[PDB]
This record gives structure tokens, sequence and C-alpha cells, in this order.
């Protein structure tokens, strides 16, 4: 019987290690925030410095 | 998560009706071609009738036009078949297929156990 | 049946543990931010020389060089810095559909409907392309595969099963099954050790390459996956579904984070992208545009109307430099 | 040489020129953007209409000399190095916009006709050879004018470039040759080849009715403009080269035709609003193209 | 001014273009056809019958080589591929037709073999190829409708309600209840190629059996039918 494959799975998926939205979302704010900065696409670089 | 849940069926004796409902959650049924097909015992898998994103075509299969009627009530997302005239050829087991995409009348929901927008099946036995 | 009632008992805890951990959509904390401003991007050098219908490319590591496949059977690099040709590998199938650069560029990896990945050297010392290794074993046809080691690629094919090939040997080390739908994208998180791979189900799975085993499952999506991308701290990924609508999801809540749609998209998410930072999501639509939105917004930071057909591919340098996108026109734009 | 005047020289030939250069110059630079596309698309159709196209804009540049000529009635300021060249050109252009249109025709039938043949012939490169053998043919061939001179003055303050009315053997049959020769048999070849595309079409049970009857319309119209446009320069041109071969020097036959020829002439440059229009204005496709180019 | 590797680079991106486009017209040379049809319409049959009249079990395309009249047509076939064709089916929205092989003689699979012809038909990007389909196995149809063991009204009840249309001309040699049951097969298939499709979509309907050698004519001439239209546009005919 495959459906004993799913339910293996799915009992795995129970076991997860959750973790609070709050804490992901501050995170990602931070990482967001402190790579602002290197992305050329978010602020636009000179035109001097960008090879094309 | 997309949920497609088949409900109704049965024993009834040659010469009656059922109907089937076929309720949906998870998803816009109004932007869905919806599609009822049919398996017998030792067969491959038949289409019966498919109802359009509105409403307004409907498309029956040879073997039952004009005797099935399929309704779909977009309020409460459910869809409706209607079966009169039963005989022991129709014993089945009967999906609620979805199209694969919104916005197109062109369905595949004919797969061999494979399809991921069809339901558990209603067994109706006669 | 026994299973049956298990498997419904699991899927409604699994349910109800969402519902309580998402109190309140996402939107709300995150709209402290400040609106970004309007990144209006502009080609630079548009690229021709394809014959057919681009379905694949990838940025290499020195994001000087970028492979391109078409469904004419070719392998084409293009070189972003200017545009010259570097390698042209014909191929034996012509519906080649995917295609990838390695992290040292030592070898590059295809397929096509067959079941059959050819992987060619392009730093032969002869300098004529040869077919380095051909990897067979597949039942369905190749969607997308992604390099993590010169000496092992992760694969997805068409029979809704991924395989990890170590290219010495020539078999198979692994396979992950489950799937329902075709398997569609890939995408390797930065340790390479964990992927995510979408299907026609309309689910997302997590899988670990030395586990051998479903880690993690990630519904949401109303049709089927078409892209996959992770999102550059790897925690987090973000997908482009047939329902016109994106969604990010965390590995670790396994619960959706933003959602992308608008009334007037009713067409499919066929490439899906995150930049370097990860704040712009750049998705590639069948209506001949590519839409900009905002990651912690969904705002429309840009559109790029100049395609003459619908767009295919659809990537960013892993500087974040330039973003080149192809579509069914046999034109590739760079886009900065 | 002959008195040969008339009031219409000076009303009718100059508005139609300056008609013609307005609505030239506006299509004739559309429709050689859309010859352009069309090439790099990879269709030799493009070619032929590129060449045409620059003819025609050559015509064009030259028309304005002839407009001041027409302004004071029947005189030739400039040098004759200058209307050296400048009746060569106006001249030779006509017969090379009828060369190409032959050249677009036989394409169009060997593409329709033959869809599966001739791919060799239907390509960039032997559509350039063709161009370019046409060109030399045309230039070289109506260069025999060039040979003589201009200037054919006579009482009546009359001045002639290529206007010798009082004209020799050798003009009447560069004449002969040049009906014969540069009009009607392209235009046969042309009136052959689009009969074989309308019989192609007919054969096919795939195309619709509507289709049909247009691509019918569209053919005919492009086969009698040619014959609207040519046909009343060339029988006249013919008479006089007749009336000279059988009674020479007899020049009491321009003055009945005198204005005429002239109004002929000027009429034959309609043609160069035709053509553009009804190879890239008419056509839906690139209408839509051009109109979006022009918004943009 | 230009290093020597800059020119080096630009004499071998010449090359690589001059290799293309050499590539290109190889391509357009030739005519791409993509063949599809059900388990019983006998495929390999009329494949194997190409190659010999007209010159690894992991293997997901079969391509078949043959020329008519001097002009090369490639032929491709699915083999080891899901049965879910939504995907991989896209990618052949740019072959100048399908020649779709029906077996009309298995009605209990011929409702089947429509819905597909349907989808197929409606797909949006497969509105812009031309299908030809082939109603294969005639001759099974043929016996089956001498002998009368099978009514076709079994399953399309409008048969019974179904008279010979009288402008087309039946063949002297053929029963009329078999031409009435092709041409009403034939009638269905058009009715549904019509339904959605005009200007740039046609359906060629024809009846072949896997005996007949003379297939690639018809294919032949269904090619030249469609690089006309094709031509129509193209050269700004209309
Ligand atoms: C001063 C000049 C421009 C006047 C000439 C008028 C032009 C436009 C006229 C003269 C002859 C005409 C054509 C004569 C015959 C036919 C066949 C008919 O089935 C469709 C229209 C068509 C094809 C006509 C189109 C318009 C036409 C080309
Ligand atoms: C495309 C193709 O098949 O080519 C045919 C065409 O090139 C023939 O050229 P000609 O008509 O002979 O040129 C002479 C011009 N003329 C008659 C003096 C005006
Ligand atoms: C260049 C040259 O000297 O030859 C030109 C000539 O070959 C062109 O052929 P067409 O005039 O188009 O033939 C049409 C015949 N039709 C109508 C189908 C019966």
């Amino acid at each position: 019987a495959q459906a004993r494959k799913l339910v293996e799975q799915l009992k795995m998926e129970a076991n997860i290690d959750r973790i609070k939205v709050s804490k992901a979302a501050a995170d990602l704010m931070a990482y967001c925030e402190a790579h602002a900065k290197e992305d050329p696409l978010l602020t636009p670089v000179p035109a001097s410095e960008n090879p094309f | 998560q997309v949920q497609l849940q088949e409900s109704g069926g049965g024993l009834v004796q040659p010469g009656g009706s059922l109907r089937l409902s076929c309720a949906a959650s998870g998803f816009t049924f109004s932007n869905y071609k919806m599609n009822w097909v049919r398996q017998a015992p030792g067969k491959g898998l038949e289409w019966v009738s498919d109802i359009s994103q509105s409403g307004a075509s409907i498309s029956y299969t040879g073997s039952v036009k004009g005797r099935f009627t399929i309704s779909r009530d977009n309020a409460k997302n459910t869809l409706y078949l209607q079966m009169n005239s039963l005989k022991p050829e129709d014993t089945a087991v009967y999906y609620c297929a979805r199209c694969p995409a919104p916005f197109t009348r062109d369905c595949f929901d004919v797969t061999s156990t494979t399809y991921a927008y069809r339901g558990q099946g209603t067994q109706v036995t006669v | 049946d026994q299973l049956r009632q298990e498997a419904e008992q699991l899927k409604n805890q699994i349910r109800d543990a969402r519902k309580a951990c998402a109190d309140a959509t996402l939107s709300q904390i995150t709209n402290n931010i400040d609106p970004v401003g309007r990144i209006q991007m502009r080609t630079r050098r548009t690229l021709r020389g394809h014959l057919a219908k681009i379905y694949a490319m990838h940025w290499g590591t020195d994001s000087r060089l970028l492979v391109s496949a078409s469904q004419d059977g070719k392998l084409i690099i293009w070189d972003s810095y200017t545009t010259n040709k570097v390698h042209a590998i014909p191929l034996r199938s012509s519906w080649v559909m995917t295609c990838a650069y390695a992290p040292s560029g030592n070898y590059v990896a295809c397929g096509g409907l067959d079941n059959i990945c050819s992987i060619y050297n392009l730093k032969t010392r002869e300098g004529n392309v040869r077919v380095s290794r051909e990897l067979a074993g597949h039942t369905g046809y190749l969607s997308c595969c992604r390099f993590l080691d010169d000496n092992q690629i992760v694969t997805s094919s068409g029979d809704t099963t991924c395989a990890l090939w170590d290219i010495e040997t020539g078999q198979q080390t692994t396979t992950f099954t489950g799937h329902t739908g075709d398997v569609m994208s890939l995408s390797l998180a930065p340790d390479t050790r964990l992927f995510v791979s979408g299907a026609c189900d309309a689910s997302a799975k997590l899988w670990d390459v030395r586990e051998g085993m479903c880690r993690q499952t990630f519904t949401g999506h109303e049709s089927d996956i078409n892209a996959i991308c992770f999102f550059p701290n790897g925690n987090a990924f973000a997908t482009g579904s047939d329902d016109a609508t994106c969604r990010l999801f965390d590995l670790r809540a396994d619960q959706e984070l933003m959602t992308y749609s608008h009334d007037n998209i009713i067409c499919g998410i066929t490439s899906v992208s995150f930049s370097k930072s990860g704040r712009l999501l750049l998705a590639g639509y069948d209506d001949f545009n590519c839409n900009v939105w905002d990651a912690l917004k969904a705002d429309r930071a840009g559109v790029l109307a100049g395609h003459d057909n619908r767009v295919s591919c659809l990537g960013v340098t892993d500087d974040g430099m330039a973003v080149a996108t192809g579509s069914w026109d046999s034109f590739l734009k760079i886009w900065n | 040489g002959c008195h040969v005047d008339s009031r219409v020289d000076h009303l009718f030939p100059p508005s139609l020129y300056i008609f013609v250069i307005g609505v030239g110059l506006p299509t004739n630079c559309l429709a050689l953007w859309a010859a352009y596309r069309q090439v790099q698309q990879r269709n030799e159709l493009g070619v032929y209409l590129m060449n045409l196209s620059i003819a025609d804009l050559l015509y064009i540049c030259t028309l304005p000399l002839w407009v001041d000529y027409f302004l004071h009635h029947d005189n030739w300021i400039h040098g004759p190095g200058s209307c050296k060249l400048f009746g060569f050109i106006f001249y030779t252009n006509i017969y090379i916009s009828i060369a190409f249109l032959c050249c677009i025709s036989v394409d169009r039938y060997l593409a329709v006709a033959h869809p599966l043949r001739f791919a060799r012939l239907r390509r960039v490169k032997t559509a350039v050879a063709v161009s370019s053998v046409v060109w030399a043919t045309e230039l070289g061939a109506n260069s025999a004018p060039l040979f003589h001179d201009e200037l054919f003055r006579d009482r009546y303050n009359h001045t002639f470039c290529f206007e010798k009315f009082p004209m020799e053997g050798w003009v009447a049959w560069m004449n002969l040759y040049r009906v014969f020769v540069g009009f009607l048999f392209p235009w046969a070849l042309m009136l052959l080849s689009y009969r074989g595309i309308l019989r192609a079409v007919r054969g096919s049970v795939s195309t619709e009715r509507q289709e049909k009857a247009k691509i019918k319309r569209l053919a005919l119209s492009l086969i009698a403009i040619v014959l609207v446009c040519f046909a009343p320069y060339h029988v006249l041109l013919l008479s006089r080269s007749a009336i000279y071969l059988g009674r020479p020097w007899d020049c009491g036959f321009e003055e009945r035709v005198f204005s005429a020829y002239h109004s002929s002439l000027a009429f034959t440059s309609l043609n160069c609003v035709a053509d553009p229009i009804l190879y890239c204005l008419v056509n839906e496709g690139a209408r839509s193209d051009v109109a979006k180019a022009l918004h943009n | 001014t230009l290093s020597a590797e800059d020119k080096a680079a630009v004499e071998r991106s010449k090359m690589i273009e001059k290799q293309l486009q050499k590539d290109k017209q190889v391509y357009r040379r030739t005519l791409r056809l993509l063949l599809l049809g059900a388990d019983n319409s006998g495929k390999s049959t009329i494949v194997k019958q190409m190659r010999i009249y007209h010159v690894v079990k992991t293997s997901g395309i079969f391509e078949t080589k043959f020329q008519v009249d001097k002009v090369n047509f490639h032929m491709f076939d699915v083999g080891a591929q899901r049965d879910e064709r939504r995907k991989w089916i896209q990618c052949f929205n740019d072959v100048t037709a399908i020649i779709f092989v029906v077996d009309s003689s298995d009605y209990n699979r011929l409702q089947e073999a429509l819905n597909d012809f349907k989808s197929i038909w409606n797909n949006r990007w497969l509105r812009t190829i031309s299908v030809i389909l082939f109603l294969n196995k005639q001759d099974l149809l043929a016996e089956k409708v001498l002998a009368g063991k099978s009514k076709i009204e079994d399953y399309f009840p409008e048969f019974a309600r179904y008279t010979t249309p009288e402008d087309a001309t039946p063949e002297p040699g053929e029963d009329p209840r078999v031409t009435r049951a092709k041409y009403f097969i034939r009638k269905e298939f058009v009715d549904i190629s019509t339904a959605s499709g005009d200007g740039r979509h046609i359906c060629y309907p024809h009846f072949t059996c896997s005996v007949d050698t003379e297939n690639a004519r018809r294919i032949f001439n269904d090619c030249k039918d469609i690089i006309l239209q094709m031509n129509l546009r193209e050269y700004n005919l209309v």
C-alpha cells in the first residue's frame, strides 16, 4: 500500500522546529536593511561603474 | 490547500435518479472549467460532461447526452450533477475534475489516476 | 480506512497549527517600511543569434558568461560585457529546455524531452566540443537542473522525481520521489544541502541532499508551479504558479509570507528569480511583459514592456549588476 | 523645331509634382523602414521593396528640378552638367520601379504557387544579386541618352533637356525599345505572376472566401494602377516615334500633342505615390507596425 | 587599439554568427512535423512504413526523417513520457502541422479521442498549428459496418437522425453505410475544428488506412498548402 509511505512522510511533517513568525520577520527585515546598500538594482550605481 | 470534496451517491434501483454534490475550497470556483468523469470497473476513465467558467456553455458525452444535467453555483462554490434513469452500465466511480489552469476552455482532466485537481470520487453502483 | 483517517487527522492538526500561528496577515507588520522608489530598469544590449525559443539560461560565477538553450537544439554562451559568442554547442535533440553554468565553468549540463542529460566540457585541450558524459535512467523529460558541485549534479525530470547524479561514476547517487505532478523548477540553498522542487500538484517540497528524503512541504499555490527561487538568506523561497500569483514561504515558519497578485493579470508566472538583496522580485508573464514587485510591499516597482513574445527565462547576476531575460522571440535582453 | 505651346503646361504638371513629393516623402520613408524591418527578418521581399523605395526617393529628390522647370514656362536655368544627370535619373527611375515591381511579383509567385520549391532563389543574398543585376542593366542600358546632349533651344522662348520634339532616328529607336522592353514586358510578366498567384489561391481549399476575394482585389488593383500611371505616356511616346519614323522631321504632330505629352509625363509621377501605399500601407500588419512606430 | 584577445573574440563571434546563419537556412529548408495518436491509432506501423518507403529503452523522442519530392520532413513521435501532456505539448508550438491519427473503428474510445483533439485544438499555444487528422484503420470500420454486429447509435445517437450529404460524392465501390459513418465522424471532427478556428487555424480531414502507401503524398500536399497560407501573410498578400 502506497498510502503507508504518504502517512510516514506526513508524521515527519509534525516534527518540524516551528519558529514564531515575528522572529523570522525581524531577521528578514534586518537582512534586507543591511544588504540594501550593496544591491545595485535597488540603488542604481553610477553609469561610470556600470559595465554596460 | 486545493480541496475538492464529493458527496452523495449510493445504491438506487434501475430507473431511479441521483444527485452528486461536489464542494470546492481553496480556489476560485468561477475562474475554472469544471469536468465530470467516470471510471467503470476493469476499464479506463471516460469523460461525462463539463461546464464552462460562467456556465453559459455546457457539453455532454454521447453516452448520456441530454439525460444527465450539470449545474454550478458560485455562491457556495458547489457543483451538482443529477443523473436520471440509471442502468447497470452506468456503474462506475465518478470524479469531479477541475481544469489545470484558469481562463482556458481546454482541460486534460481524464488522466489515469495522477491528476492533482481531481477529487477522490463517489462509487455509484446499480 | 485507518491510514486515510490518520492522514486526515494529521492534515487537520497541521492546518490548525498554521491558523493559530498565522494570527494576522504579515503585511500589517511589514507596512511600517517606507515605499520603495521607482526602479525604472532600461535595456542595455539586446542579444540576437538564436533561431528558436529560449527556454533556459543561468549566470556563471564570473558574472560575464551566461549559457542559453534554444529549442532548435543549440547551447550558446553569451558574453554580457561584449555580446560576443564564446561557444556554440549543437545538440542531438532539438527540444532542449534546460541549461546551467557550473560554479567553476568546467562543465555545462543540458536536457530536453529526452530522458538523457548531456554534460559537456568547455575547456577541452583540443578545442572541440564533445559529450563529456551522458546521464541516463530518467523516465520523463528533464525539466530543470542546477549545479551544486563539480563532481555531482542535481536534476529534476518530468517523472515527478528528482535525482542526484555523480558525474564520476555516472549513476544515480540518490533519488527523490513523492511528487504527484511533473517537477518544473529547481533551486539550491547557499549551503547546497537543501533544495526546493515545485511540480504541477500546486505543492513545493523541501528535500535534503544527504538525507535523501522529504523534509517539508508547502501548499498554497492554486495551480501548477512554474518557477521556484531561493531568497538570498536561504531560509525563504518564492514560487510562481499558473494562477497568476506569486507566494513567498519560509522553511522555518512553514507558512506563506507574502502574496503578489493583481486583477489585471490573468496569465501565469513562467519565471521567478530574486536579486542579491532580495528586496525586488522579478516575474515573467505570458503577456510579453515582465513585472518587478517589492518583496516587502508587493508594489509594482517597474514594468519591462519591451518584448515581442512570451518571456520563458529570467535571471539576475550573482552580483546583481544586470538582469537578462529570454523570450520565445529568440531574443535575450539585458536590463539595468 | 516647332511652335509648340499650351496654357496647361504651367498649371497641371507642377501642381501634380508638388503633390507627389509631399505625399511620397511621408510614405516612402515608412515603406523603406518596413522593407528594412522585413530584411532584418530575412524576408527577401524586403530587399526588392527597399530598392523600390530607394528608387522612389531618388525620383522624388529629382522631381523639384522639373517643378522649377514648369514654374517658369518651358526653360532650363541650370547647366548642361546638371540636367545631364537629372534627366537620366528621372527617365530611368520609372523603368527601375517597373523592374522592381516585376521582381516583387515574381518572388511572390514563387512563394505562393511553389511554396516548397526554389529555396535557392528566395534568399536575401540572391535577392541582392538580382537587384544589383537589375540596377546595372537599367543604369547603362538607358545611358544611350547620356552619349548625346541637352539644351535643344528653339524660338518661342523654349529650351529642352531631353524634350527634343524634333527628335532623331536614334531617339525614336530608343523610344521603341523603351516601350516594348521596359514597359510592356515587365507588365506582362507581372500580370502572369499575379494570375498564377490567383490560380494557386483558387486551387487552395483552405483559404476562406473573404481573403480569396481580398487577394483578387489587391492583385487587380496592382495590375490596373500600373496601366493607369504608365500607359498614357507610353502611347503618346510610341505615336511620336512612329510618326517620326514614317515622316521624319515633320513636326506637325507635336503641335497637337505637346500638352498631352507633358501631362502624361506628370501623370506618370503619380505611381511614386501609389506604389508605397499599395505595397506597405494597405497591408494590415505593416500598417499597424508603422502606426506603432510613429506613435512611439 | 583593441587588444589581440578582443580581436580574436570578434572574429570568433563573426564565425559563430555565420555558422548560426547556415544552421538557420538548413532549419528553414526542412519541415518539421509532430505525430500524435492513441495507443490503438497505429503510430508504429505508420512510422515504420514512412521510414522504409521514403528513407536505449528510456528514449522519449523518436525522430524519423523522410523526403517527399526532394522536401525533407522531420517527424517527431513521443515515447517514454507520462500521460500528463499538458506541459510538454507547449514545446511544439512552432511545428508546421500536427498529424493526429485516430482509430475510427474504436467507438468506445472515439469520444476520448475527440476530447483529446478538442483540447489540442483549443490550446492557447497550439491555435496557430494546423492539424492533419488521419482516420486510420478504415478496413476494420468497414468490416464492422458490413457485419452490423456493432451500432454507432450506442455511442453517437445522432447517427440515427443523420443523412448522407447530397453534395458529397460517395465512392462507387463503397457501401453507403460505411460512407455515411465515415462522413458522420468527419463532420464531428470538422465541427470541432470550426467551432473556434478561423483565419489562422485549419483542419484537414482525410481517410487513410495502415496499408495505404500514399499517406506521404497527402502529408506533402498538406504541408504545401500550409506553407502557401503562411506565405500569403508573410508576403503581404493577406
Ligand atoms: C488618378 C488615378 C489614381 C485613378 C485610378 C483609380 C484606381 C484606384 C482604380 C482604376 C482601376 C481600378 C480597379 C479596376 C478593377 C478592379 C477589380 C474589382 O474586382 C476590385 C477593384 C479593382 C481592383 C479596381 C481598384 C481601383 C482601381 C485600381
Ligand atoms: C525575381 C526574379 O525572378 O527576377 C526577375 C527580374 O529580375 C527580371 O528582370 P528584367 O525584367 O529582365 O529587368 C529588365 C528591366 N526592364 C525590363 C528594362 C525594365
Ligand atoms: C525571369 C524570366 O525570364 O522568367 C520569368 C517567368 O518564368 C515568370 O514566370 P510566370 O510569368 O510567373 O508564370 C506564370 C504562369 N502561370 C500564370 C502560372 C500560367
